[PDB]
């Protein structure tokens, strides 16, 4: 496995000008995929987690921003982490990003957690850059190995029976958490239905109930849908990612839902900050912001 | 000689909220929010002009058909007459133009290297030649790959 060597080489560029690649061997990356896959399958598809925990949204291959997130938030195992998905695509360094994340999952499997985003799906990351990065830097076979791994990622987490976490959001079909738990892995993400919605849906302040999603996939949901869901399941907050938000976090439905996004100046086409949410042992939630310098 | 620099600024925290439900267990800090410094755009170019969803999806439609095919390796000795095959590019559907084609065997020359080997036949798909993928390429790219082959040439072949 060579795990500590791999981690050392990934972190070697901490002091370099951003953009410098770390080129691990094919056999190394394959080992990270196969080992992390076993671990994902051995843990529930619906994670049950306890505070303290730091929660992060999309990274999208912005490897140097991930390094800063750990710098400021505390490198594993100093802090426990839950990432909400979308590790790959769009950025130039999806490989370094996912390899570091998988390496920490392997090293600290009970204190480090990764959910599946909509971009951890072959039909999406084929198109938005990850396949290209794999083909350019390695080979297509390695992209298929990543797919096999991503197909085993858990889909949602509940923090201290009070914070429901997923990449996208709610589903009109979600009535019982057992619907999530009965999902068998490995699985692809379908074009519609519960699993699709969990990875694809968005809150909309302008919709009453459920509406159509501008993305062409899944749905939008209003503030009342959120309130009803939380009351039903005795939950306090939905924590999700999946949308660029200017300050890195943004509340919805008063403070019943939060969106976290952790890729600052997203693909150089937005001027946003990234953020992470800390949950302490008393379940106090706070925000830390990552803002690009001027 | 790059020297990364780090720092922290505080900004106003979350506002106190009006009457939060007594049964709510989580609560939100009113303390100042830590704003940490990451790289500027000048220091870290986050743009990526290499993403091309239109080209990717065009390649992908073609790829989906090939995995319905059974793939088999072929090795040919390239002699003075060449490989003894001609090729044709076909699109993933109707009237797709020239960009992202499947490369099919149009002709197997009588007496040529492909012919006497016996395996490759008309309408076979050329998936890979000397380690280079030919799935979703132009016909001119394919022709260049095939021209540049030498000695014992290694193929992956698909058949309807
Ligand atoms: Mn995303
Ligand atoms: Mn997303």
């Amino acid at each position: 496995l060579n795990l500590d060597s791999i981690i050392g080489r990934l972190l070697e560029v901490q002091g370099s000008r951003p953009g410098k690649n770390v080129q691990l061997t094919e056999n190394e990356i394959r080992g990270l995929c196969l080992k992390s896959r076993e671990i994902f399958l051995s843990q529930p598809i619906l994670l049950e987690l306890e505070a303290p925990l730091k929660i992060c949204g999309d990274i999208h291959g912005q490897y140097y921003d991930l390094l800063r997130l750990f710098e400021y938030g505390g490198f594993p195992p100093e802090s426990n982490y839950l990432f909400l998905g979308d590790y790959v695509d769009r950025g130039k360094q999806s490989l370094e990003t996912i390899c570091l994340l998988l390496a920490y999952k392997i090293k600290y499997p009970e204190n480090f957690f990764l959910l599946r985003g909509n971009h951890e799906c072959a039909s999406i990351n084929r198109i938005y850059g990850f396949y290209d990065e794999c083909k350019r830097r390695y080979n297509i076979k390695l992209w298929k190995t990543f797919t096999d791994c991503f197909n085993c990622l858990p889909i949602a987490a509940i923090v201290d029976e009070k914070i429901f976490c997923c990449h996208g959001g709610l589903s009109p079909d979600l009535q019982s958490m057992e619907q999530i738990r009965r999902i068998m892995r490995p699985t692809d993400v379908p074009d519609q239905g519960l699993l699709c919605d969990l990875l694809w849906s968005d809150p909309d302040k302008d919709v009453q109930g459920w509406g159509e999603n501008d993305r062409g996939v899944s749905f939008t949901f209003g503030a009342e849908v959120v309130a009803k869901f939380l009351h039903k399941h005795d939950l306090d907050l939905i924590c999700r990612a999946h949308q660029v938000v200017e300050d890195g976090y943004e509340f919805f439905a008063k403070r019943q839902l939060v969106t976290l996004f952790s890729a600052p100046n997203y693909c150089g086409e937005f001027d946003n900050a990234g953020a992470m949410m800390s949950v302490d042992e008393t379940l106090m939630c706070s925000f830390q912001i990552l803002k690009p310098a001027d | 000689p790059y020297e990364p620099e780090s720092g922290c600024v505080e900004i106003p925290g979350l506002s106190e909220e009006e009457d939060p439900a007594p049964s709510r267990k989580i609560h939100f800090s009113t303390a100042p929010i830590q704003v940490f410094s990451t790289y500027s755009n000048e220091d870290y170019d986050r743009r990526n002009e290499d993403v091309d969803p239109m080209a990717a999806s065009a390649e992908y439609e073609l790829e989906k058909r090939v995995e319905r095919l059974e793939l088999f390796p072929v090795e040919l000795e390239k002699d003075s007459e060449g490989l003894g095959i001609s090729i044709i590019g076909m699109g993933a559907g109707a009237d797709m133009g020239l960009e992202k084609l499947g490369i099919f065997v149009k002709t197997v020359t009588e007496g040529g290297a492909a012919h006497r080997d016996g395996r490759i036949q008309v309408n076979d798909l050329l998936v890979e030649v000397d380690g280079t993928s030919l799935v979703g390429v132009t016909q001119s790219f394919a022709a260049s790959v095939l021209r540049n082959t030498k000695g014992r040439v290694r193929f992956m072949i698909g058949r309807e």
